[PDB]
Protein backbone atom coordinates (compact mmCIF):
# COMPACT_ATOMS: atom_id res chain seq x y z
CA UNK A 1 0.00 0.00 0.00
CA UNK A 2 0.81 3.62 -0.03
CA UNK A 3 3.13 4.61 2.67
CA UNK A 4 4.26 8.63 1.66
CA UNK A 5 3.80 10.92 4.64
CA UNK A 6 0.82 12.95 4.58
CA UNK A 7 -3.38 13.56 5.59
CA UNK A 8 -5.36 10.51 4.18
CA UNK A 9 -9.01 10.12 4.23
CA UNK A 10 -10.50 6.85 6.06
CA UNK A 11 -13.50 5.22 3.74
CA UNK A 12 -16.10 2.61 4.05
CA UNK A 13 -17.85 0.57 1.71
CA UNK A 14 -20.39 -1.01 4.16
CA UNK A 15 -22.69 1.54 3.75
CA UNK A 16 -24.51 3.08 0.88
CA UNK A 17 -21.58 3.91 -1.87
CA UNK A 18 -17.96 4.82 -0.14
CA UNK A 19 -18.56 6.65 2.92
CA UNK A 20 -16.00 8.61 3.86
CA UNK A 21 -15.87 7.95 8.17
CA UNK A 22 -12.81 10.55 9.09
CA UNK A 23 -9.11 11.21 8.32
CA UNK A 24 -5.37 10.60 9.50
CA UNK A 25 -2.22 11.42 9.14
CA UNK A 26 0.98 9.22 7.85
CA UNK A 27 3.94 10.00 9.29
CA UNK A 28 7.42 7.49 9.93
CA UNK A 29 5.52 4.84 8.53
CA UNK A 30 2.82 5.06 11.21
CA UNK A 31 -1.33 5.65 10.29
CA UNK A 32 -2.46 8.31 13.06
CA UNK A 33 -6.54 8.89 13.52
CA UNK A 34 -9.07 9.19 16.07
CA UNK A 35 -10.35 6.00 17.66
CA UNK A 36 -13.85 6.66 16.98
CA UNK A 37 -13.62 6.53 13.53
CA UNK A 38 -12.16 2.87 13.18
CA UNK A 39 -13.50 1.66 16.52
CA UNK A 40 -9.50 -0.17 16.27
CA UNK A 41 -10.51 -2.28 13.06
CA UNK A 42 -7.89 -2.94 10.51
CA UNK A 43 -7.51 -0.72 7.39
CA UNK A 44 -6.79 -1.41 3.90
CA UNK A 45 -3.98 0.72 1.89
CA UNK A 46 -4.42 -0.81 -1.64
CA UNK A 47 -3.77 -4.31 -1.30
CA UNK A 48 -1.73 -4.13 1.78
CA UNK A 49 -3.30 -4.17 5.61
CA UNK A 50 -2.76 -1.65 8.12
CA UNK A 51 -2.83 -3.90 12.15
CA UNK A 52 -3.73 -1.46 15.21
CA UNK A 53 -0.63 -1.04 16.93
CA UNK A 54 -1.78 1.40 20.27
CA UNK A 55 -5.43 3.08 20.98
CA UNK A 56 -6.83 4.33 23.88
CA UNK A 57 -10.83 5.42 23.72
CA UNK A 58 -10.31 7.67 27.07
CA UNK A 59 -7.54 9.80 24.59
CA UNK A 60 -9.73 8.96 21.31
CA UNK A 61 -6.52 8.33 19.96
CA UNK A 62 -5.18 4.87 17.78
CA UNK A 63 -2.34 4.64 15.57
CA UNK A 64 -1.61 1.87 13.03
CA UNK A 65 1.82 -0.20 12.27
CA UNK A 66 3.65 1.20 14.89
CA UNK A 67 3.92 3.21 18.33
CA UNK A 68 1.86 6.93 18.02
CA UNK A 69 5.07 9.79 16.43
CA UNK A 70 3.36 12.98 16.68
CA UNK A 71 5.00 14.90 19.35
CA UNK A 72 5.00 18.84 18.66
CA UNK A 73 2.67 20.97 20.89
CA UNK A 74 0.83 24.30 20.49
CA UNK A 75 2.80 27.37 21.86
CA UNK A 76 -0.43 28.33 23.38
CA UNK A 77 -0.05 31.92 21.80
CA UNK A 78 -0.08 31.61 18.13
CA UNK A 79 -2.24 31.08 15.18
CA UNK A 80 -2.73 27.28 14.03
CA UNK A 81 -3.78 25.41 10.61
CA UNK A 82 -6.58 22.87 10.66
CA UNK A 83 -5.93 21.13 7.52
CA UNK A 84 -9.62 20.24 6.89
CA UNK A 85 -10.43 16.67 4.62
CA UNK A 86 -14.19 16.94 4.32
CA UNK A 87 -15.89 14.31 2.68
CA UNK A 88 -15.92 14.61 -1.17
CA UNK A 89 -14.09 17.95 -0.88
CA UNK A 90 -10.18 18.90 -2.00
CA UNK A 91 -8.07 19.29 1.41
CA UNK A 92 -8.14 22.91 2.31
CA UNK A 93 -6.49 24.71 5.47
CA UNK A 94 -7.95 27.05 7.62
CA UNK A 95 -5.58 29.42 10.01
CA UNK A 96 -7.36 30.38 13.61
CA UNK A 97 -6.44 31.23 17.09
CA UNK A 98 -7.23 28.01 19.58
CA UNK A 99 -9.19 28.65 22.11
CA UNK A 100 -8.69 26.50 25.50
CA UNK A 101 -10.59 23.70 27.18
CA UNK A 102 -9.53 24.11 30.79
CA UNK A 103 -10.27 20.67 32.85
CA UNK A 104 -9.52 19.28 36.28
CA UNK A 105 -6.00 17.84 34.96
CA UNK A 106 -4.89 20.77 33.17
CA UNK A 107 -5.52 22.63 30.01
CA UNK A 108 -5.36 21.68 26.47
CA UNK A 109 -5.99 24.13 23.27
CA UNK A 110 -9.30 23.67 21.49
CA UNK A 111 -10.50 25.20 17.88
CA UNK A 112 -14.00 26.87 16.56
CA UNK A 113 -14.35 25.41 13.61
CA UNK A 114 -17.43 23.18 12.36
CA UNK A 115 -16.80 20.73 9.85
CA UNK A 116 -18.95 17.27 9.08
CA UNK A 117 -18.35 14.13 11.55
CA UNK A 118 -16.32 12.73 8.47
CA UNK A 119 -13.45 15.25 9.29
CA UNK A 120 -12.63 13.84 12.63
CA UNK A 121 -8.77 12.91 12.39
CA UNK A 122 -7.84 16.05 10.59
CA UNK A 123 -4.47 17.40 11.47
CA UNK A 124 -4.13 20.97 12.91
CA UNK A 125 -0.66 22.51 12.58
CA UNK A 126 1.96 25.02 13.40
CA UNK A 127 3.82 27.56 11.43
CA UNK A 128 6.61 24.75 10.93
CA UNK A 129 3.71 22.35 9.23
CA UNK A 130 3.90 19.89 12.63
CA UNK A 131 1.40 17.97 13.38
CA UNK A 132 -0.10 19.67 17.27
CA UNK A 133 -3.17 17.17 17.27
CA UNK A 134 -6.25 15.55 15.43
CA UNK A 135 -9.79 17.72 15.40
CA UNK A 136 -12.87 15.77 16.07
CA UNK A 137 -13.47 15.24 19.85
CA UNK A 138 -15.43 18.16 21.01
CA UNK A 139 -17.91 20.08 22.68
CA UNK A 140 -21.66 21.60 21.49
CA UNK A 141 -21.31 25.14 23.26
CA UNK A 142 -24.38 27.85 24.30
CA UNK A 143 -25.07 28.88 21.24
CA UNK A 144 -25.02 25.29 19.18
CA UNK A 145 -21.25 26.00 17.71
CA UNK A 146 -18.85 23.09 17.86
CA UNK A 147 -15.32 23.22 19.23
CA UNK A 148 -13.02 20.70 19.06
CA UNK A 149 -9.64 19.76 21.37
CA UNK A 150 -6.39 19.84 19.55
CA UNK A 151 -5.99 15.80 21.01
CA UNK A 152 -2.28 15.19 20.94
CA UNK A 153 -0.85 11.66 21.71
CA UNK A 154 2.13 10.69 23.60
CA UNK A 155 5.43 9.45 22.00
CA UNK A 156 6.89 6.74 23.71
CA UNK B 1 -14.02 -2.90 5.77
CA UNK B 2 -12.41 0.54 5.76
CA UNK B 3 -10.16 1.69 3.61
CA UNK B 4 -7.35 4.95 3.53
CA UNK B 5 -6.78 7.09 0.34
CA UNK B 6 -4.23 10.21 0.11
CA UNK B 7 -5.64 13.38 0.65
CA UNK B 8 -2.58 15.79 0.47
CA UNK B 9 0.67 17.01 1.43
CA UNK B 10 0.96 18.49 5.46
CA UNK B 11 2.08 21.87 5.12
CA UNK B 12 1.61 25.38 6.50
CA UNK B 13 -0.43 27.51 3.58
CA UNK B 14 0.47 31.18 3.62
CA UNK B 15 -2.46 33.23 3.35
CA UNK B 16 -5.16 30.29 4.48
CA UNK B 17 -8.42 31.92 4.97
CA UNK B 18 -8.49 33.10 8.62
CA UNK B 19 -11.35 32.71 11.05
CA UNK B 20 -13.08 30.77 13.82
CA UNK B 21 -13.11 32.52 17.61
CA UNK B 22 -11.12 31.33 20.57
CA UNK B 23 -13.39 30.55 23.13
CA UNK B 24 -12.39 29.58 26.87
CA UNK B 25 -14.37 26.64 28.26
CA UNK B 26 -14.40 24.73 31.36
CA UNK B 27 -14.66 21.24 30.62
CA UNK B 28 -14.94 17.28 31.67
CA UNK B 29 -13.46 14.44 30.12
CA UNK B 30 -15.27 11.12 30.92
CA UNK B 31 -13.52 7.35 30.57
CA UNK B 32 -15.50 7.30 27.76
CA UNK B 33 -13.91 9.76 25.68
CA UNK B 34 -16.43 12.25 25.52
CA UNK B 35 -16.16 16.14 26.65
CA UNK B 36 -19.15 17.73 28.37
CA UNK B 37 -19.44 21.29 29.55
CA UNK B 38 -19.16 22.09 33.80
CA UNK B 39 -21.11 24.65 34.58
Amino acid sequence: GETTDGVYRVMTRRLLGSTQVGVGVMQEGVFHTMWHVTKGAALRSGEGRLDPYWGDVKQDLVSYCGPWKLDAAWDGLSEVQLLAVPPGERAKNIQTLPGIFKTKDGDIGAVALDYPAGTSGSPILDKCGRVIGLYGNGVVIKNGSYVSAITQGKRE
Amino acid sequence: DMYIERAGDITWEKDAEVTGNSPRLDVALDESGDFSLVE
